[PDB]
């Protein structure tokens, strides 16, 4: 196998700019894919699993949905704490594969 | 809490949670390898077969393994396919 | 007397309940009435 | 002022015709010879359990009533007005003015959300009976061409309204009399043309109780056993253990991984408060089936040896976790005693256990030589031999490995999807208790009739300091009849004797209804220094 | 095949699982603060999931419930108040991405009295002619029996449909038509 | 005697079971004790 | 006699019904037979 | 049917106007209907066009198109029906 | 077909404006036929992959069949399609 | 039905009507997913006529022969109902 293809190579916006993100894959992986977030220097975090049951204590604004390789991250109030290179992670099969990084800009 | 220090082969030292109940993975993001709570499902990557071997010492809460390497803990107890399978806690690096 | 059944009228029980539960209620009624008859006959034998 | 209600306020209790019969009815009635309040021509009289309302007049001065709780807009109030053309009924959020009283616009100012509306059709006596039961406002009425009169007349039903509100007060919309109803037993005499021509208030006096006992309006001379006097409990108490920590149900039900049914896991629950309400938050539509108890009562009991057995099975085998069931699961994996007391909680765990690839963390024994005894565990992997051959060795022909994996997958149908099962086993065999439901303990009242509850053992009686000494493993004492006569207080650990409340037989000596209505009363097997005399209706 | 007198349809919408609370003697927020069925309830509760009727991507705010209340309600009693207890009313915000126990169900509750009385709501049975003075099987508004029917001299009243003997057996009946 | 009920204590039956099943158990107990009283009375009548 | 039970054979009831209700129906059979025995004894007392 | 003569007012008739969401829609010359606003039966939810009811009177007064659903919460059965 | 930014679920639907006619109605909710709509019409779309099929034409079928979005507020309809004779 | 030389093809699948006989299902286990029934009770159960269909497929499609599946074989060759009783015996 699978090839996560974050399909913005990168994106950029400002405070209050709702931005969407996507990535593709070789075969179908159903809902067994999550989205992480790597802020510069810091280690990745967790946002949501299966794009529905958002992780507890996580700003709901970060979210998305889609089956197969269709995956659409969606924020509402993109803010200072929402600027980072997010990843899409397929977990359907092993070897597990990650994305390349939709490094967001200022 | 959860602390995942990538001490060190590599020898991650887990803390703050029940090590015996969760699957553990190395990722360098180029995921490296995974292992289940009882080491019954050991899954490597396309580039490692024969080189790196993953293992765990549940008694001492250690993730041992013969870019920087992380120490993610899986949200569940076993290998990829699960509605709750994810890396919900990471370490710092190595 | 209902004898713990929902009603003392057998037709009402049969006309408002499926046989599985209807028979339970009817069993209560039949047991009560049989006991009434047995008591009546025993008292009659003693009086006789 | 105040006046005597006499024998007034009887109303047909049912819609059934009856003739030449003496029928007994338990209902909300106006007790005979009751003290009724007389108002003259007015205030907001309360609604206790229902009201008898009379109105002697000849000029339609009385036009309606307003039943409600606060009689303001913040609540909903019933409104009944008799305009010369019709009668208007309206349950609706009324900001009633302060002196409602022809200009109908001088009753209420605002009429907010109205959930129910309805319209319908020598001095005179207009008798009414208002009741509010099960959301229905029932009205009975009677007009009589006429100090209330001293004759018998029965009221007929008029309407039952599904008004769905609490009524605690009411007011007459402008001589009217207001009596109150109480739960009473009446003996009504029906006429040949089906008219209630007389009644007996069974609780009025001893002679009335004799009349109701004999089901007649005339009593011959003699002595009659009428009933038994019984001292009523003054108050209630609750004595549960002092434990306050909550039971470790989260670490059982919310476990990352459950055990295999063949090696099922058992957890001891002790020294804790078991709140079963925390359940009902599991995978929705879950099965919660109890044996020997009801799920809704678990919070009110105390348990001795609470064990939580957890495992995972396939959905179509959940039926096998029950007493007496047969099958691979019930025969070789997990057997329940036929006399099992406890509860089985099963719920689909597809989103926790199923693995797209096949989950092999959950096994079940499929082949065993003999069946298992209740609550026994077999974790051996020897090779099962279905053939006479000396199978001793490895698997093969007529030689099977006994354990097989469920291989739960997300794509399976429900029947083969994983289900997490928890069996709670407890002994309600009273005994000293360590697990108890959430319940508050009052103080211990001795030498007094009370309702008592000791660790879920409920009763009524008198508690006294006992000279008996229980062994450390004993919590209750029993008599010949097998009824609890002694109890160790769960908190102070003292031994109390339980005795029934004072009671006895009552006989009525009557010279004969013809001769006189005077009676004498014999309290049998009692001395006068012990005859109950409690003033208020508590004895 | 029955004739009912006080038939009432009570309709509302609740969040899935709480259907367990719609029954005699249940406990919970719905059974205590919103809708309490009587212990001696006679009638049918019909519930069914409503996703493609009442589900909202953005949160359905048309369906509220009384989360707090001083005491618990009485059978078939309604509390429409809104006075602060905390504000006493909340909302579900049903969404098609919710789970099933969190999805809305339309609950209807048909309640009726099957106790003699003149009958208004009667099922489809048809009717025949009235045979008198001959042993017949008879069915009067669901009152089934066998016997001889004769013209009576009983003086019924407009609120009475049946007459009863000392054994509680219907021995006089007013013809429905 | 339990007469086939869960317990001979009515209070325990009412405190552990819901009306639907408590009715079955209590009916058993009441019928058993009514039969016991009726037997006592019949024997008293014969001895009298 | 079945006394309103499935069968009058204890083994049938105890090998075709769930232990939950097999004990219930067995109790019904026991009460029926105890009642028949008590009827016999009462009639014997009267004849005696 | 139901009549909704545009005149702003739609003369709703032949149906329970207080049971369905509405939308005003202006015929831009030779163009799409260009939805202007959407109001619920209770008016709790109100959507306004970026370029921009009394249930008793059965007149959507936006200073017309029927909605199958009572409101947007019928967001699986949302579809304009009658113009 | 109908195209959009990101998967709008099934909240799209295909209306019909034809000669001088006020908007028609068919295949409501994008996956369910309307009342009084023959089976010659049909369509389905998951995400933005909406595709309305067809089986036959009529003296009125000639139209400008559009889409319409009800997944979110302010409403966007879609493009037209003028069927020439 | 378990030693016939050539089995049918899933589209042209066979249906035998085994009836009026004793069916020793334990003779298997020497060659077994059962739905609506457990393998251990099969012996002490009885039926009117066990309908034994037989065919051949590729391992990847064995999952399709089951209640609730909707693959290609399950939907175009042999449609098995979502609810049913039986014992799919594949090897
Ligand atoms: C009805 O309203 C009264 C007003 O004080 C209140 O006290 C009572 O609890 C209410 N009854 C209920 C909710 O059953
Ligand atoms: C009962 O009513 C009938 C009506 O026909 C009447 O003839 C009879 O006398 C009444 N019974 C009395 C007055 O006791
Ligand atoms: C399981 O966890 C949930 C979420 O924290 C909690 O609401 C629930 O009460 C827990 N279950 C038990 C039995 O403790
Ligand atoms: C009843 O109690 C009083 C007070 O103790 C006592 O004097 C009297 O003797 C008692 N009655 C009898 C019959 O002993």
């Amino acid at each position: 196998d699978i090839q996560m293809t974050q399909s913005p190579s990168s994106l950029s916006a400002s405070v209050g700019d709702r931005v969407t993100i996507t990535c593709r894959a070789s075969q179908g992986i159903s809902s067994y894919l999550v989205w992480y977030q790597q802020k510069p220097g810091k280690a990745p975090k967790f946002l949501i699993y299966a794009a529905s049951t958002l992780q507890s204590g996580v700003p709901s604004r970060f979210s998305g949905s889609g089956s197969g390789t269709d995956f659409t991250l969606t924020i509402s109030s993109l803010q200072p704490e929402d600027f980072a290179t997010y990843y899409c992670q397929q977990l359907y099969s092993y070897p597990i594969t990650f994305g390349q990084g939709t490094r967001l800009e200022i | 809490e959860v602390q995942l220090v990538e001490s060190g082969r590599l020898s991650c030292a887990a803390s703050g949670f029940t090590f015996d109940d969760y699957a553990m993975h190395w990722v360098r993001l180029e995921w490296v390898s995974g292992i289940s709570w009882n080491s019954g499902d050991i899954g490597y990557a396309d580039s490692v077969k024969g080189r790196f071997t993953i293992s765990r010492d549940n008694a001492k809460n250690s993730l041992h393994l013969q870019a920087l390497y992380y120490c993610a803990k899986d949200k569940t107890y076993d290998s990829p396919g699960y509605f709750l399978n994810s890396f919900d806690y990471w370490g710092q690096g190595t | 007397s209902k004898f713990g059944a929902i009603s003392s009228v057998l037709n009402d029980i049969f006309s408002r309940l499926d046989p599985p539960e209807a028979e339970v209620q009817i069993d209560r009624l039949i047991t009560g009435r049989l006991q009434s008859l047995q008591t009546y006959v025993t008292q009659q034998l003693i009086r006789a | 002022a105040y006046t005597n209600s006499f024998t007034r306020g009887v109303y047909y209790p049912d819609k059934v015709f009856r003739s030449s019969v003496l029928h007994s009815t338990q209902d909300l009635f106006l007790p005979f010879f009751s003290n009724v309040t007389w108002f003259h021509v007015n205030p907001v009289l309360p609604f206790n359990d229902g009201v008898y309302f009379a109105s002697i007049e000849k000029s339609n001065i009385i036009r309606g009533w307003i039943f409600g709780t606060t009689l303001d807009s913040k609540t909903q109030s019933l409104l009944i007005v008799n305009n010369a053309t019709n009668v208007v009924i309206k349950v609706c959020e009324f900001q009633f003015c302060n002196d409602p009283f022809e200009s109908e616009f001088r009753v209420y100012s605002s009429a907010n959300n109205c959930t129910f509306e309805y319209v319908s059709q020598f001095k005179n006596l207009r008798e009414f009976v208002f009741k509010n039961i099960d959301g229905y406002f029932k009205i009975y009425s009677k007009h009589t061409p006429i100090d209330l009169p001293q004759g018998f007349s029965a009221l007929e039903p008029l309407v039952d309204l599904p008004i769905g509100i609490n009524i605690t007060r009411f007011q007459t919309l402008l001589a009217y009399y207001v009596g109150y109803l109480q739960p009473r037993t009446f003996l009504l005499k029906y006429n040949e043309n089906g008219t209630i021509t007389d009644a007996v208030d069974c609780a009025l006096d001893p002679l009335s109780e004799t009349k109701c006992t004999l089901k007649s309006f005339t009593v011959e001379k003699g002595i009659y056993q009428t009933s038994n006097f019984r001292v009523q409990p003054t108050e209630s108490i609750v004595r549960f253990p002092n434990i306050t920590n909550l039971c470790p149900f989260d670490e059982v039900f919310n476990a990352t991984r459950f055990a295999s049914v063949y090696a099922w896991n058992r957890k001891r629950i002790s020294n804790c408060v078991a709140d079963y309400s925390v359940l009902y938050n599991l995978a929705p539509f879950f099965t919660f089936k109890c044996y020997g108890v009801s799920p809704t009562k678990l919070n009110d009991l105390c348990f001795t040896n609470v064990y939580a057995d957890s495992f995972v099975i396939r959905g179509d085998e959940v039926r096998q976790i029950a007493p007496g069931q047969t099958g691979n699961i019930a025969d070789y994996n997990y057997k329940l005693p036929d006399d099992f007391t406890g509860c089985v909680i099963a719920w689909n765990s597809n989103k926790l256990d199923s693995k797209v690839s096949g989950n092999y963390n959950y096994l079940y024994r499929l082949f065993r030589k003999s069946n298992l005894k209740p609550f026994e565990r077999d974790i051996s992997t020897e090779i099962y031999q279905a053939g006479n051959k000396p199978c001793n060795g490895v698997a093969g022909f007529n030689c099977y490995f006994p354990l097989r994996s469920y291989s739960f997958r997300p794509t399976y149908g429900v029947g083969h999807q994983p289900y997490r099962v928890v069996v709670l086993s407890f002994e309600l065999l009273h005994a000293p208790a360590t697990v108890c439901g959430p319940k508050k303990s009052t103080n211990l009242v001795k030498n007094k009739c009370v309702n008592f509850n000791f660790n879920g053992l409920k009763g009524t009686g008198v508690l006294t300091e006992s000279n008996k000494k229980f062994l450390p493993f004993q919590q209750f004492g029993r008599d010949i009849a097998d009824t609890t006569d002694a109890v160790r207080d769960p908190q102070t650990l003292e031994i109390l004797d339980i005795t029934p409340c004072s009671f006895g037989g009552v006989s009525v000596i009557t010279p004969g209804t013809n001769t006189s209505n005077q009676v004498a009363v014999l309290y049998q097997g009692v001395n006068c220094t012990e005859v109950p005399v409690a003033i208020h209706a508590d004895q």
